[PDB]
């Protein structure tokens, strides 16, 4: 009866399990289950994500095993957090994550047990890394087609969510379905260490080991690697010294390009890496 | 420069469903329409094109 | 045997969040769970894991007990959903292990031939790369004492494959990445001296402390031997290190010359094209 | 945010793609490219690398629908 | 039916290898384990019963579970050699009872002590006052040989509970030959 | 009576669509396989973990997904008229 | 703020249109209007809305003879609301802006600075809560306190 703008609070642990369970199923679409708590109608949060076992029949409304749920919920009841399940998610690896006739068939099953049961779709493919990626859906009632279907209140998040639109298949879900916003929450402590873990991964353990191994490198074959840089500086420059003359022939910067052009920036940056890692010698080797 | 990476997104959207074709005019017509023949396809006839 | 291990941020987080599970209910001790590893080569890799309820009585301060049936059912579920995943060992959040942890490995050694235990740290503080990795082996001794089981250190590194790099790099939204060539090498250059110092300084305070308090042993045997190895290197000129001077500078010779070589070229293209595009473009407008 | 924008241009389309034959670039920012479907298409060139890998004739991999050079 | 979780403790101490019980204490107490596990089966299906070894270093062979197949599997080739350990033998059962799923199930422990113990009176009094706070009720049945007319354990059970608590009953075996199945007849009829 | 239900349960497995055939031209990376359909179009796709990457090889008949367009199952060889070239029969001998 | 109005994200462009809206509403500055012209042309939806309300605060009690863009804008307000292709979001602030220009039957305006030299707190408080009208729709009524009467009262004394 009451329809409002919605919001999904995700946990740092949740997304990581989403994209993993989805990566192992490629190409075939998997079946996950969303775990969290319903705080009210206009907001929702997902505090946990657990993986379901695959089946040979595939994604289906019968793919959820009741005995598996009671077992897993045993393991979650004895855990510090025995929170009730909320909704379900499935991966859509090879396309633009549109809900199919199989997804709707299990939507009406979750809407009778759970009032909301937010539908979530996650795919690793459509995003290299830094995208927020994922997706989220909600089933609107089809029997309401006689009354007003056009909420919400606080239309801000509605406007940013429906955008960009973004092709056609995405718009084909505006009817019978509506999306729901997603926003991260911190949890900034563990996030701080989670940054330093990957960053320190590139760093050494003792930190004096691989830098001194790059000092063993600092004269290898580095005089030979500097001969590699010397050949790039002869070969690229004697053909980039004809370019100031050719600029007088074409008059002046019309297309072009050749190329054979620039590329000395990378040569200077690699030579600068060489001279700095070499400058570490006098610091390290000495005391 | 931040606007160019956004421009690639919108431009991608216009070229995504159909991109753009390559036509060959066999004849031009009096109604401002232009008979165009595509290599893989059959002959069309299409109009202004104000530019 | 085992050389190095790779622990993903996903499974690591899976330890931390369970620390939030038992955090609200408390109370004492530390989180203890069984690690799920993936072994593709002599190098070890970890993907996921599962927590297990564990409680240590105090009377009984060396009493430790795990759930075997729950272990069976949960590992059976993870073997069902993932055929490649298997238990490589166990893990605890420490921060420092206790003498009692020697038998914990001996229990589950029926599950895996060699079970590697991985300490972790839920609260990042010091002194650098986190967690830890230990392998259970028997080196005996030259004394002829009964065989003593002492865990040996295995170098650990944080890594990932593909999808697990996505979320990790996405959630930070903090520091520049990387950036190679400018601020990647210099910051780590200070990290080399800083993390070298504090490691050496805490441990070298330990060495002075070990002879005053902590005896026995301590010292001997392992201490004096590595002591003389530390006295193996002064380590400078005389002599040949004098001769490395001018060839290091001579390695800088061509580098400075190449520098000044392209510096004039940058100024060339920039100044020429810009001054033309400045005055010749403005003269047509006004 | 600019370094973060580089990932926005590499993000699309990641995988997968459809091969075609590069024909020629009619100008800067857009080209004509023959698809493996056997059709020449007026198509934009990706804003990152427009130049060194172009070449007069080379097999180029395109997005399924957009036929976009990558 | 009454809700509870029982934890049985089999006696593997080096004094149980003798044949004073017919035919041997190993098979005698094994048949005792069969009758108690079938008794809990006839009581309630929800009650689950694991086992714990008291001798040498205590280890849980079978975690708390409603099926007795695993229990009967571990009774065999147990290799009963070692020194009995008592003070930690109740606390281990309590340790597995803190990890239980059901909070409605009451904590109950049964143990068989067939060897003398070196536990001092102060240690046992501390555990008595501790189990009062934890409310845990332990029903012990003494087997084997010990101090004639066992005293320390008897007073341990009496001082462990009070008002009523009806309760914990310690049945001491009299020094005479008899079949084990006839010794379990009195405890199985009434606590 | 129950055998019928066995068949009907087989239909539930028939709700899975047939995959699309193709060949392996090369592979650019482990997540980039240069493939071609028997109908002519060429594609580059990644694949799942159930493959053995070395087993792939160039010039390999494979089956692709209907959306991801990637290898799930594969078969080495097929030919229609062969068994019919083998189906000739003649008496004798004698 | 001219350069912040050119920012890549429309969130800062929205705040940047609002700054010129609320600060310059007591003035007839034309530079502010000039920077708010391209804002309604941005392809982002809500930033256009922001330009509507801001341009509604610069034109309070000011007729066409004040700045030449008054009618220019007044046709745009109705144009965006009668077109079905436009976003419902952008056409909300259109009729809302028509309400700003016509507030009190054109007889009243908003003034954050009395001539005495002190700021009027019901005005400021009303408008600042009115900053985000999405999050709570009844918060749009607090703008009524910002409306102040502009009149010449020649009452001599008493009644
Ligand atoms: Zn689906």
């Amino acid at each position: 009866a009451v329809d409002t703008a919605e919001q999904v609070y995700i946990s740092s642990l949740a997304l990581l399990k989403m994209l993993k369970h989805g990566r192992a199923g490629v190409p075939m679409e998997v079946m996950g289950l969303m775990l969290g708590e319903f705080v009210d109608d206009y907001t929702v949060r997902v505090i946990d994500v657990f993986a379901m076992p695959q089946s040979g029949t595939g994604v289906s409304v019968e793919a959820v095993d009741p005995v598996f749920q009671a077992k897993m919920l045993d393991m979650l009841k004895q855990t510090g957090r025995p929170e009730m399940v909320v909704g379900w998610y499935h991966s859509h690896p090879g396309f633009g994550c549109w809900l199919s006739g199989v997804d709707i068939n299990t939507q009406q099953s979750f809407e009778a047990l759970s009032e909301r049961a937010v539908a979530v779709v996650v795919d690793p493919i459509q995003s290299v890394k830094g995208k927020v990626v994922i997706d989220a859906f909600r089933l609107i009632n089809a029997n309401m087609m006689v009354l007003g279907h056009e909420p919400r209140q606080t239309t801000s998040n509605l406007g940013h969510l429906n955008k960009p639109s973004i092709q056609a298949l995405i718009h084909g879900l505006n009817r019978h379905y509506y999306s729901i916003t997603i926003n991260y929450r911190k949890n900034e402590l563990e996030q701080k260490m989670l940054l330093n873990l990957h960053k320190k991964s590139w760093m050494e353990g003792l930190t004096l080991q691989d830098y001194s191994e790059h000092c063993k490198h600092n004269e290898s074959v580095v005089k030979e690697m500097l001969e590699l840089a010397k050949n790039y500086n002869k070969a690229v420059e004697e053909e980039d010294k004809m370019t100031p003359e050719q600029l007088a022939i074409k008059n002046v910067g019309k297309q072009d390009p050749k190329r054979h052009l620039e590329e000395h920036v990378d040569v200077l940056m690699t030579s600068n890496i060489v001279q700095c890692l070499a400058a570490m010698l006098d610091t390290v080797v000495f005391k | 420069l931040n606007a160019k990476v956004r421009l690639l997104r919108e431009e991608l959207q216009l070229l995504q469903e159909q991109g753009s074709y390559v036509g060959e005019v066999v004849r031009a017509m009096d109604k401002k329409k232009v008979l165009v023949k595509v290599h893989p396809e059959g002959k069309f006839v299409v109009d202004v094109d104000k530019n | 045997a085992v050389q190095k291990v790779v622990v993903h941020p996903l499974v690591l987080l899976s330890v931390v969040d369970h620390f939030n599970r038992i955090g609200k209910v408390g109370n004492q001790k530390r989180v203890v769970g069984v690690l799920l590893g993936s072994w593709q080569k002599k190098v070890l890799d970890v993907s996921n894991s599962f927590a297990v309820p564990f409680d240590e009585d105090d009377k009984d301060d060396s009493v430790w007990f795990l759930d075997h049936d729950y272990l069976e059912n949960m590992y059976g579920m993870f073997k069902k959903v993932n055929a490649r995943e298997r238990i490589v060992g166990w893990y605890h959040t420490g921060p420092k292990l206790h003498k009692n942890d020697i038998a914990i490995n001996e229990l589950m050694k029926r599950y895996c031939p060699n079970s590697v235990l991985v300490i972790i740290d839920v609260k990042p503080k010091d002194l650098g790369l986190p967690t830890e990795a230990y392998i259970s082996v028997e080196e005996v001794h030259d004394d002829g004492t009964p065989t003593s089981k002492t865990f040996e250190h295995v170098t650990s590194e944080i890594g990932a494959e593909e999808a697990e790099e996505v979320g990790v790099e996405h959630l930070l939204r903090d520091i520049k990445d990387t950036t190679v060539g400018t601020l990647s090498q210099r910051i780590t250059n200070q990290v080399h001296g800083l993390k070298g110092l504090n490691s050496k300084l805490l441990d070298i305070r330990s060495y002075l402390e070990k002879v005053a308090t902590g005896k026995l042993p301590i010292n001997h045997q392992i201490i004096y031997q590595l002591q003389d190895v530390f006295n193996l290197l002064p380590d400078v000129s005389l002599q040949e290190f004098v001769k490395a001077f001018y060839l290091k500078t001579n390695d800088q010779m061509v580098v400075v010359y190449l520098a000044s070589l392209i510096r004039s070229v940058v100024a060339l293209h920039n100044l020429i094209n810009n001054k033309i595009a400045n005055r010749d473009a403005e003269k047509k407008e006004g | 945010e600019f370094l973060h924008a580089q990932e926005e241009v590499k993000r699309i389309q990641s995988i997968p793609l459809v091969i075609g034959q590069f024909l020629e670039a009619v100008d800067q920012n857009t080209a004509i490219v023959g698809s493996t479907t056997g059709s020449n298409y007026y198509v934009r060139i990706l804003s990152t690398i427009d130049r060194e890998l172009l070449k007069p004739n080379a097999s180029v991999a395109l997005h399924k629908h957009s036929n976009a050079l990558v | 039916m009454v809700l509870e979780s029982t934890m049985v403790c089999v006696d593997n101490s080096e004094y149980m290898r003798n044949g004073d019980f017919l035919p041997t204490r190993l098979q005698a107490q094994q048949d005792a384990v069969n009758i108690v596990c079938h008794s809990k089966t006839r009581s309630n299906p929800e009650n689950n019963v694991g086992l714990i070894t008291l001798a040498n270093d205590c280890e849980v062979l079978t975690t708390l579970t409603p099926d007795t197949g695993r229990i009967l599997s571990k009774l065999h080739t147990v290799q009963p050699k070692g020194k009995i350990t008592f003070c930690t033998g109740i606390r281990v059962a309590h340790l597995a009872l803190k990890h239980r799923q059901g909070k409605n199930h009451k904590m109950r422990i049964i143990a068989f002590v067939g060897s003398p113990v070196e536990d001092n009176e102060k240690d046992l009094v501390k555990l008595a006052k501790r189990l009062k706070k934890e409310k845990v009720n332990v029903d012990i049945i003494n087997f084997g040989e010990e101090e004639v007319n066992t005293e320390k354990l008897t007073a341990f059970v009496n001082t462990l509970n009070g008002k009523d608590g009806t309760g914990s009953h310690l049945v001491t075996v009299p020094p005479g030959p008899s079949l084990a199945d006839a010794l379990i007849s009195s405890p199985i009829l009434a606590g | 009576t129950k055998q019928y239900e066995k068949s009907e349960n087989d239909l539930k497995a028939l709700q899975s669509v047939g995959q699309i055939v193709g060949e392996v031209l090369k592979q650019l990376t482990e997540e980039k396989f240069i493939v071609k359909a028997t109908n002519g179009p060429r594609y580059v796709v990644g694949c799942r973990r159930q493959l053995d990457k070395s087993k792939l090889k160039p010039g390999t008949r494979v089956a692709l997904d209907m959306t991801t367009l990637t290898i799930m199952r594969y078969l080495p060889r097929e030919v229609d008229p062969l068994v019919y070239n083998m189906s000739h029969e003649d008496p004798g001998n004698v | 703020v001219s350069l912040l109005s050119e920012s890549y994200n429309p969130h800062v462009r929205y705040g940047a249109a609002m700054a010129l809206g609320i600060c310059c509403a007591g003035t007839g500055n034309k530079e502010a209007i000039n920077l708010l012209e391209p804002m309604t042309n941005d392809p982002v939806n809500y930033v256009r809305q922001g330009a509507l309300i801001a341009s509604a605060l610069i034109m309070i009690q000011q007729t066409e003879i004040t700045c030449p863009k008054v009618n220019q804008f007044r046709q745009l307000y109705s144009k965006v609301i009668n077109d079905k292709h436009d976003d419902v979001m952008a056409k909300f602030g259109a009729i809302l802006a028509q309400g700003i220009l016509d507030a009190g039957g054109h007889n009243v305006t908003i003034s954050l600075q009395s001539r005495t030299g002190h700021t009027h707190m019901p005005s400021v408080v009303g408008v600042l809560v009115f900053t985000q009208f999405w999050f709570w729709f009844p918060l749009s009524h607090f703008l009524s306190l910002a409306y102040t009467p502009t009149c010449v009262i020649g009452l001599n004394k008493d009644l």
